[PDB]
């Protein structure tokens, strides 16, 4: 290292050579830069600089792709070594990743942003264990309602924004114990003193003798969306679908992922077929009844009906056109309407929500029911749903019957047919 | 009054006519160019009804039209005095009563949406006699409403060809304001940068460059709804 | 995905030894044998089975059309009958009602047909002088160098150098821009040339 | 086979199971330092 | 507590309205306080669920949530709690929390901070410097 | 390598073994970086697959000519 | 032909004899300044 090797192999050896010398010469780097500050540091900020002037270029120059190709396997190859240097070479992944998203051109996409998000999810994933009878994921339990970690200090290479410390900030896991203890007295004891260290944390941090905590709290429209419905290439939704849902280990953090997903919902209507993997996800993550009422609570329901509303206006808008035929024509309303099956199949929600979506769904069918010309297979399917769910909604005390029947007056207030 | 479509056989007795009209327009124009100075109701008449007729007979009546229109000194040049005055006067008698929407409709529907590079080229020698023969002010008219046309080119794509061909052609002929000119110009870099940044963030755009750089291939086989321009071609008639 | 796959790895452009598989049934020629793999897998792929699958699709497609088609023109004759004692002297949107010839949006094709559109509408509006300083001050040039110099047919790219080439005919400022963006360029590549050979990709166009 | 070349044959692995769990350890805690990261990236700058 | 708060609050609580094995209702309830907009520590959710034991299942009602949150609700301050706290946090029957059963404090919650750590802590809560603090004091940190 | 790796060895031998290597890998890095045809090995190894460099001067015995195969 | 297309048929050749002359004198001037460049290049330092 000390005589230059690493600069060497990376400006002639990486590549050029049949495909095997050039993993060796890969390998070869990692080796070099293996437990050395110096080393590593080095060919992490050779990565850097090369892909920051090929997105200075990406404009200009679209062969992009064997350029930073052979950087960022480099990368990828590195990061997957297990070294004391992990957290430069993640750094610098992090810096590509940001940088490449900032970018929507599927060239720098497809090359950059999706081999940083494969080092991500490789990183937030780990290997399955092989001792510990394979224990699951899940020594160091995060804080439920901050972030302990920062990005842009970490970024910027400060000392008080690192594995280490941030290691040391939070507390161990330790052992709850009291299997047979109820602890009841010490419950609140616990909770006393928690809650007032906490605040006495909080207290040192606004007089400004202790470095300031992160509150959760998400903008609703960050590079999570910017991944996620990338059209450019499926590898990259999948990869930020899998981060995505490793980042919900903690029902703090489930709950505001999920506030993140619900309102990206509408970007599911904007991008069609490309969110497959987003819808994919976000079923997935509230498979669970409790999740669903949660996110029922919070106002998702009139959400998902507005967005069917307007989806079914789009069409009926769009069938004054030409017979312009689109496979994916009904996927975003297809899924829409899914969701508020799988939302409505909880009996509470269905309770407090029928006189409330019973006007909706009544709009939507009979919108729908119009439809000649651009009606699709997906289309039909989300008819047969939407009239199951009046079917469910019908059902219920005569006084909520009658109810539904003044919605019905005012949907036919809202042609010799529909009505 | 009634819309949808006219019958085969009264397309049928319209073809009848409207080639006997042809046949005496051609072999003998004057006559033809004279009748319709008798008759402007007969010039304005038949690119309105050229409106309301299948893509089969319109090339029979923008044949008329032209005839009219450019006479046929420069149709068989393509392929006396007096009958040069009887164009102007005819394409004077059509910029009085063909009102720009008129104008706009039927340049948009043969110059563009024709889908049949015969009926194209016949619609740009047309308009290309009708630019010439017109005075200043229908000249400028007439530019203004193709570069109006201008920003809705992209919903074309190749069948556009023969439109810029004139849009170009008039931009640099018609003596212009520097006020116009900067507007022209500043459309048609704004086209340019739309289509640039469209081309640049495609979603397959690395693929189709790549496979441009390697394989030889003749159209873009992966496009979600599939151009109805693009895909669609002039399918040739066979013996 | 294949597609995808395929052309990463032809952009690796690794000198993998000629494999000559036991299984000779393909009349392959040693030229053709010792063709990049991934580029004949690439050909096969796209040039034979994709263009397939799209020619299926677009003839589904068209049928397609052609049914929506006959379907509206019935429904529109059956509502008109139907609409007896009724009159609306349609004008001229019998074409606007019926017909109803236009390409699809986010259509590389199309859309790169209207950029090659764009270009010779540039070409013949840089003629005139006027018109030519006007579309240097919008910024013409460095559009032209930045997108339209590398991208579309060989003729297209030829036709953009002309536009340039015209574009900085007898203007100081105009010539001097595109001069500094072309040293720019080469002077970059030359700082990489023994670092990365994709020097001769760019360097040649400029 | 591939026994011949001495320094092919190099690279050996080795791996304890305290220190397999002392290494599981770590990644989970990689893991976790990485989630907080992008947490925080994901923070509203508000 | 207007009105309106009320009935958010009665509409969460019915929407998570459900029955079960175990003490459901309790993680239903801590569920709607989070979904009301109020999000409590793991801590503060066990040290609730046990508040409420009236019946099987941790039965709790409408008025009974009522009265959980009317405790606490905003948990913006409580200094018959913070006195609660200095009882807990000043330990070995002393008038003045010391170091040592800070320290302590942090163990059972299962923070390690090195002396050095503790050290500034107590610098920050003393104020005179007497090298104690009273309830006085404690309130000065707790309240800034 | 093995023996390189193998014997306890001084520093300063240590030393002169590396430089040594790193020598001639960079020597051997220049030379292919300017040889004449590099530009044209490069670009065909990019795109047709080709065993040997059929284009070069002075053939050396060694490259071109490999140990013939005995075969009945 | 090609003749259909009006912007294509646009570029015109026009070029006259003492234009000629002073055209060709310019290229022959232009040469020896390009001749005086180069050889100035190539002075020793
Ligand atoms: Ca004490
Ligand atoms: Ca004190
Ligand atoms: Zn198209």
């Amino acid at each position: 290292v000390s005589q230059g090797l690493i600069r060497e192999l990376f400006d002639y050896n990486l590549r050029r050579g049949a495909a095997a010398m050039r993993e060796e010469v890969r390998q070869l780097m990692c080796l070099l830069t293996r437990d050395n500050p110096e080393a590593t540091q080095q060919m992490n900020d050779l990565i850097i600089g090369k892909v920051s002037t090929a997105l200075k270029g990406h404009w200009a120059n679209p062969d992009l792709a064997s350029s930073l190709q052979y950087e960022m396997l480099l990368l990828t190859d590195s990061i997957s070594k297990e070294d004391s240097c992990w957290e430069l070479r993640l750094r610098c992944a992090l810096s590509l990743f940001l940088m490449a998203v900032n970018i929507k051109t599927p060239v720098v996409v497809e090359n950059i942003t999706l081999m940083c998000l494969r080092i991500l999810q490789k990183l937030i994933k780990p290997p399955a264990p092989t001792s510990k009878k394979n224990k699951d994921v899940p020594t160091v339990k995060p804080y439920c309602n901050e972030i302990h970690a920062q990005a842009q200090l970490w970024l910027k290479r400060d000392p008080k924004a690192s594995y280490d410390a941030w290691k040391k900030c939070l507390p161990i896991r330790g052992i709850d114990g009291n299997g047979k203890a109820p602890s009841k007295s010490e419950l609140r004891h616990l909770y006393l003193t928690e809650k007032y260290v906490w605040r006495w944390k909080q207290f040192l941090s606004r007089r400004g003798k202790r470095t300031s905590p992160l509150d959760l709290k998400l903008g609703h429209n960050n590079w999570l969306r910017q991944v996620l419905f990338t059209p450019a290439t499926q590898a990259a939704r999948q990869a930020a679908c899998t981060i995505v849902e490793a980042l919900a280990t903690i029902p703090s953090r489930k709950q505001q992922v999920l506030d993140l997903l619900t309102s990206y919902l509408d970007e599911l209507s904007i991008a069609g077929e490309c969110a497959a993997e987003y819808l994919a996800l976000y079923q997935k993550l509230i498979t669970s009844a409790h999740w669903k009422v949660y996110l029922a609570a919070r106002g998702v329901l009139p959400y998902v009906g507005n967005l069917i509303t307007k989806e079914i206006a789009r069409l009926l808008a769009l069938e004054e056109a030409t017979l312009s035929t689109d496979l994916q024509q009904g996927y975003a309303l297809k899924s829409l309407t899914g969701l508020l099956s799988s939302f409505v199949e909880v009996e509470s929600i269905k309770r407090h929500f029928k006189s409330r979506l019973v006007g909706t769904v009544l709009n939507g069918y009979l919108c729908l029911r119009k439809l000649v010309v651009q009606r699709t297979k997906l289309i039909d399917e989300t008819q047969d749903m939407l009239l199951e769910m009046l079917e469910d909604m019908t059902t219920g005390t005569e006084s909520e019957t009658k109810a539904f029947m003044a919605v019905c007056i005012e949907t036919a207030k809202r042609d010799y047919r529909t009505p | 009054s009634s819309g949808s479509a006219l019958q085969y056989d009264t397309l049928i007795s319209l073809m009848e006519h409207l080639k006997a009209c042809a046949e005496i327009a051609a072999q003998r124009t004057i006559n033809w160019q004279k009748f319709c100075i008798k008759d402007d109701s007969v010039l304005y008449f038949l690119l309105q009804v050229s409106f309301l007729v299948d893509e089969g007979v319109s090339p029979v009546l923008l044949q008329l039209l032209s005839c009219a229109l450019c006479g046929s000194k420069v149709l068989a040049a393509l392929a006396g005095s007096q009958e040069d005055q009887l164009c102007t006067a005819l394409v004077n008698q059509l910029n009085k009563f063909a009102d720009k929407e008129t104008l706009i409709q039927f340049l948009r529907c043969f110059l563009l949406e024709s889908n049949s590079s015969s009926v194209r080229w016949q619609a740009h020698c047309l308009t290309l006699h009708i630019y010439r023969n017109s005075s200043k002010s229908q000249q400028e008219l007439l530019l203004d409403l193709m570069w109006s046309i201008w920003p809705e080119l992209p919903a074309y794509g190749r069948k556009a060809a023969q439109f810029v061909d004139l849009l170009g052609y008039f931009s640099l002929k018609t003596p212009q304001t520097e006020k116009k000119l900067k507007e022209y110009s500043q459309k048609a870099v704004e086209i340019l940068r739309t289509q640039n940044h469209i081309l640049t963030n495609h979603p397959n755009s690395n693929i189709y460059n790549t496979l441009s750089g390697l394989v030889e291939f003749d159209g873009y086989y992966l496009e979600s709804d599939p151009c109805l321009v693009c895909n669609n071609p002039e399918v040739p008639f066979c013996y | 995905p294949q597609l995808e796959n395929l052309l990463c790895k032809v952009n690796e452009a690794a000198p993998e030894k000629p494999q000559d598989d036991s299984g000779t049934a393909g009349g392959i020629s040693s030229t053709s044998a010792s063709v990049n793999r991934y580029i004949l897998q690439l050909a096969q792929e796209y040039c034979g089975d994709c263009k397939n699958s799209f020619d299926e699709l677009s003839k589904i497609i068209q049928k397609v059309f052609a049914s929506r088609k006959e379907l509206l023109e019935y429904d529109l004759q059956q509502r008109e009958a139907a609409t007896k004692s009724s009159r609306t002297s349609v004008q001229p949107t019998f074409t606007a009602s019926q017909y109803r010839h236009t390409s699809s949006t986010k259509c590389y094709g199309c859309a790169s047909a209207v950029t090659e559109h764009c270009i010779t509408l540039l070409r013949a509006l840089a003629t005139n002088p006027a018109l030519r300083h006007i579309l240097v001050s919008q910024g013409l040039i460095r559009e032209l160098f930045d997108y339209n110099l590398r991208r579309g047919a060989a003729a297209m790219r030829e036709e953009v150098r002309q536009l340039m080439c015209l574009l900085t005919r007898d203007n100081p400022e105009a010539t001097q821009q595109m001069n500094d963006l072309i040293i720019g360029k080469v002077s970059t590549a030359l700082k990489g040339h023994w670092a990365n050979p994709d020097l001769a990709s760019s360097l040649q166009y400029e | 086979q591939n026994s011949q070349f001495l320094l092919t044959r190099l690279n050996d692995p080795k791996m304890s199971e305290t220190e397999r769990q002392s290494m599981e350890s770590e990644r989970a805690d990689r893991s976790l330092f990485v989630q907080e990261l992008l947490l925080s990236t994901l923070v509203r700058e508000e | 507590l207007t009105e309106e708060q009320i009935a958010e609050f009665k509409e969460a609580f019915s929407l998570f309205d459900k029955d079960g094995d175990g003490t459901i209702t309790t993680k239903e309830l801590g569920t709607v306080m989070r979904s009301l907009g109020q999000n409590p520590t793991e801590a503060e959710l066990q040290d609730m669920i046990n508040e409420v034991d009236a019946d099987g299942n941790g039965t709790i009602d409408f008025p009974e949530f009522l009265t959980m949150m009317a405790r606490k609700m905003k948990d913006t301050d409580s200094e018959e709690e913070i006195r609660e706290a200095f009882r807990v946090f000043d330990k070995d029957g002393n008038g003045y929390i010391s170091a040592a059963e800070l320290r302590h404090v942090m163990t059972n919650l299962g923070e390690k901070l090195t002396d050095e750590e503790v050290d500034e802590m107590i610098r920050e809560a003393d104020i005179d410097g007497d090298g104690q603090v009273n309830y006085e004091e404690f309130v000065q940190m707790m309240t800034a």
